[PDB]
């Protein structure tokens, strides 16, 4: 299983999306940044809820 | 070049996305980095110039050496991380030290990178076929005798 | 429109040696003796000179108060 | 001028220099690499218009010496060979 | 009697890589002490239109009380008769003439600067129309010295923003003394062929030093090798190339570099009319 | 309010009140062109 | 050891060979010297009436433009935080002529254009210019109007004809004419490149191999002139001075720093 760039733009914005909206952040983040490099970095370290469901 | 744009009173417009799907779609999707090989031909589109080709030819140029000052102070500039010098390479006159534009230029360069081909300025073949000769024959010569069957 | 003060690339003052090489040139003499004479030696000064235009007197006639 | 430190390794220095240009980090730069004990010395600006008075060095040392002496020597020297190309114009003038 | 543009002395250098791809670099002193500066105009009209009826507009600083009326602040610089005082400061949205209309209470129809312009109030002049009616001319000028993306062209056909403002000491400089007041690209070159601006720069150098214009009248004009004579026999080297220092290490440039002066015209395709941003 | 103003020809000063007159004229020439004066207040002008 | 020859000097420039020094030192001299000396100059102006055919602005530059005489002894000009004294310069002028830079009224006499015969602006007849100008000290490298005067340097190298070429007497006559100094051995002829010396067309080809230059270590032909705002000989110790209490603020620094 890997990947598709398509479904990993997804799941960043899914993840950013709700981290906006007041979800907690599963790991630890430098001060001052967005939503959007906090949910990059939680992918960056493996470490994501969201699963892609495939025909 | 993918731009396809000249300084000369072209225009460019910006967009700003606003919803964080939209942002993480460019962030992810849209890239310079991403889009270095054309998806026209399979090739690079990013790449340089003018000037990037040039000062290229010039910094490589057989028999160009360059001082101390200007080794530092290029390496410096073009933001490599280092902070010792490699072994200078023949001496001046006057005893200063001295490196080829060969080395400076193969400190940018990976640790396991190989690869061999003719460029466009060949013009005698003999001493190409005499370089593949020696290469396809041993596929690692040593690099001393290379130096002397060396052409640009 | 009237003679620059100063020459745009050294900066050195040139303002006043207008009139005087005009009126030089004028009288026949060899203007670059009277470019020399007035010292000028770079031709980044020279140019400022031999170059001008003096539009102020057409333009002056105009007024708007 | 003021010293902004970016980064302070072993015989290793990063700094910015805020309020200088290439007219006294040149300087600088080029009487510290006579200095035997530096392995390596340089200066940048990183863009010409945003950090026009912001250079960045960088100084390294075989470790006989901390790359603070070595500023300082160089600074010593410099203030030294200014004073005698003082003393000698004045003498010279007259 | 009428001419358009300035000499420039120019070097055909490659510098910083900021003058890649048909920009150009210029010197910020030279700048300072004038060259190129120039200024800009716009007229405003405002007409006391009379109306069916009897009903006509006025000329008069509107009251807080009318439809439209704008923020006190733009009608600082309004006289009592609704007419800007001449040789004041003005900036953008600011109003210049105080006009109020008949309802279709009254409601303001006042006339102001575009918003994207700023400047100084040049000339007010009051008059009548040819049935009768008020009418009002003002003129701002603004000033407007050079800056990143204004677009410059030689008589050649070499245009080209200048892509870097360089302090006049990082400048590289002759050993004659000279100091360049424009860089170009020497790639822009090759690929146009226009051996006409390299002739033009010798022939500059030549006119600057003998102290007479050069006649360049197409198929009767001077020839180049007599100008290249000529510079011979003035103390230059006859191929129009110089040894030059480099402004920031001060070390000598390896290569004797082309220098010369160009005739070189500003045009009006200027980037502070291009500019402008969308917010809703 | 009564103000001052400038014939465009003659360059003369002539006074009179738009929101009343009802036929702009100068009485000296009659020009019917005219400018608005340089008010005589001190301005600042930045020589950078 | 570090010595200085003066080669000429005239009222308003001078031309001197400095020995002895690294090049980036002499690089650093002529920045400072370019834009780091101050002086007096036009900052502010304040018109009253300007019924001229040039507009305020114009007017304000080339009143900028005018050189001004500095005093020495009175500030201290090597420092690095210049003193905010001001210097108030007024004009009141009309009537058909042309308005000289040497009508100008300094409530300061030590501070006053240097030449009274820069015209300023044209009036025609009836025209009339009042205004106020604000002087105070500054740097070349905020704005050009503030530079002292201009400087530049060239390598001290000494050029080699043997005497093997054919017609050097040519060679030798041109190089007198152009008045560089010149000297003759018994194999060949040594130029002093005071100023430069380009070889002629003809003699290119032995360029290299029977004419070749020698650069002389650590030697510069300086070169300082001035519009009349410092004296020429001022410039380069206030430069000096500035050098000096730029080495002593960056030792403070880095102490403060260890
Ligand atoms: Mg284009
Ligand atoms: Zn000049
Ligand atoms: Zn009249």
């Amino acid at each position: 299983f890997k990947y598709t760039r398509f479904e990993k733009a997804r799941i960043i914005g899914a993840r950013a999306l709700q981290i906006s909206m007041g979800a907690p952040v599963l790991i630890d983040v430098p001060p001052g940044i967005t939503p959007l490099e906090a949910a990059i970095l939680e992918f960056e370290k493996g470490v994501i809820p969201i699963t892609v469901i495939r025909p | 070049p993918p731009y396809n744009a000249d300084f000369d009173g072209d225009e460019m417009n910006l967009h700003v996305p606003q919803t964080e799907e939209a942002q993480a779609e460019a962030r992810i999707l849209m890239e310079v980095q991403n889009h270095i090989i054309s998806p026209r031909y399979g090739g690079p589109i990013i790449g340089g110039i003018q000037d990037h080709i040039s000062g290229g030819y010039l910094l490589t140029r057989e028999g160009a050496y360059f001082t101390r000052d200007e080794v530092e102070q290029m390496l410096m500039f073009a933001g490599v991380d280092i902070t010792e010098l490699p072994e200078p390479d023949k001496y001046d006159e006057n005893g200063n030290p001295l490196w080829s534009g060969k080395t400076i230029f193969s400190l940018l360069l990976p640790e396991d990178l190989t690869v061999w081909y003719r460029n466009k300025l060949c013009d005698e073949p003999e001493r190409c076929e005499a370089l593949e000769k020696l290469i396809e024959e041993k596929l690692m010569p040593d690099p001393e005798e290379v130096r002397k069957l060396a052409y640009d | 429109m009237i003679v620059p003060v100063r020459c745009f690339t050294c900066g050195k003052v040139i303002g006043d040696k207008y009139y005087e090489f005009k009126r030089r040139v004028e009288a026949g003499e060899d203007p670059e003796k009277v470019l020399d004479d007035l010292g000028l030696e770079r031709y980044c000064c020279r140019r400022m000179l031999l170059s001008h235009v003096e539009l102020i007197d057409d333009i002056m006639h105009y007024r708007v108060y | 001028m003021k010293i902004e430190v970016i980064k302070k390794e072993e015989n290793l220095l990063e700094f910015y220099l805020e309020g200088e240009d290439h007219t006294f980090a040149n300087l600088l730069v080029e009487t510290l690499r006579e200095n035997p004990h530096v392995k390596f010395t340089a200066y940048t600006i990183e863009h010409p218009i945003t950090m026009a008075r912001k250079p960045r060095f960088r100084v390294v040392t075989d470790g006989e010496i901390t790359p603070e002496e070595a500023l300082e020597e160089a600074a010593k020297k410099i203030f030294e060979r200014a004073k005698e190309v003082l003393e000698a114009w004045e003498k010279a003038v007259k | 009697d009428r001419p358009a543009g300035q000499n420039f002395v120019v070097a055909v250098l490659a510098y910083q890589g900021y003058n890649m791809e048909d920009a150009i670099i210029i010197n910020k002193a030279s700048i300072e002490r004038g060259l190129a500066r120039s200024t800009f105009f716009r007229t405003y009209e405002a007409e006391e239109k009379k109306y069916l009826g009897g009903q006509t507009d006025k000329f008069e600083i509107p009251d807080p009380t009318v439809r439209g009326y704008r923020g006190e602040k733009y009608y600082r610089n309004l006289d009592e008769d609704g007419l800007i005082f001449p040789e004041s400061k003005v900036e953008g949205k600011d109003v210049l003439v105080g006009r109020t209309s008949p309802p279709r209470e009254r409601r303001e129809t006042s006339v102001a600067v575009r918003p994207s312009e700023k400047g100084v109030v040049d000339k007010v002049i009051i008059t009548e129309t040819g049935d009768g009616t008020k009418l009002v001319k003002v003129t701002v000028r603004d000033l407007r010295i050079p800056e990143l993306g204004d677009k410059f062209a030689s008589r050649h056909g070499q245009k080209g923003v200048i892509g870097l403002i360089v302090p006049q000491e990082d400048m590289p400089w002759t050993e004659s003394g000279i100091v360049p007041d424009l860089i170009v690209n020497p790639h822009g070159i090759p690929s146009r062929m226009t051996v006409g601006q390299l002739i033009e720069a010798i022939g500059g150098k030549v006119a600057s030093l003998k102290g007479r214009r050069v006649d360049g009248t197409a198929f009767i004009g001077e020839p180049e090798e007599k100008l290249r004579k000529e510079l011979e026999e003035l103390g230059f080297k006859h191929t129009g190339r110089e040894i030059m220092y480099d402004g920031i290490t001060g070390k000598r440039l390896e290569a004797d570099i082309f220098i010369g002066v160009i005739y070189y015209q500003r045009l009006h395709h200027m980037v502070a009319d291009k500019i402008h941003a969308r917010s809703r | 309010v009564e103000a001052v103003y400038r014939c465009f020809k003659c360059g003369r000063e002539v006074k009179l009140d738009l929101s009343i007159t009802r036929d702009l004229r100068c009485p000296y020439c009659g020009s019917k062109i005219l400018y608005k004066p340089r008010p005589k207040v001190p301005r600042r002008v930045k020589a950078i | 050891g570090i010595e200085v020859q003066i080669l000429e000097k005239k009222e308003d420039s001078i031309k001197f060979v400095l020995k002895g020094v690294h090049v980036s030192f002499a690089n650093a001299l002529r920045r400072t010297i370019l834009g780091e000396v101050p002086t007096f100059a036009v900052d502010e102006v304040e018109f009253y009436e300007n019924d001229s055919a040039l507009f305020d602005e114009i007017i304000a530059h080339r009143l900028a433009m005018i050189p001004l005489t500095t005093p020495v002894d009175r500030f201290e000009l090597d420092a690095l935080e210049l003193d905010d004294y001001t210097v108030t310069l007024s004009l009141e002028a009309e009537g058909p002529g042309i308005v000289y830079s040497g009508d100008l009224k300094s409530d300061d006499p030590d501070v006053k254009p240097v030449n009274p015969n820069i015209p300023i602006v044209k009036l025609a007849e009836g025209q009339r210019l009042v205004f106020n100008a604000y002087a105070k000290l500054g740097r070349g490298k905020d704005h050009a109007k503030w530079q002292p005067g201009f400087v530049y340097y060239k390598y001290y190298t000494i050029v080699h004809i043997s005497k093997s070429i054919p017609e050097w007497k040519e060679l030798k006559k041109l190089a007198k004419k152009r008045g560089l100094p010149v000297e003759e051995t018994e194999e060949e002829v040594l130029v002093t490149t005071i100023k430069p010396f380009y070889i002629p067309k003809d003699f290119e080809e032995y360029e290299g191999k029977e004419i070749w230059e020698e650069i002389v270590p650590n030697t510069y032909i300086f070169t300082v002139e001035t519009n009349g705002e410092l004296p020429v000989e001022e410039i380069v110790s206030i430069a000096l001075k500035i050098l000096m209490r730029k080495a002593d603020r960056f030792i403070s620094e880095l102490q403060k720093l260890t």
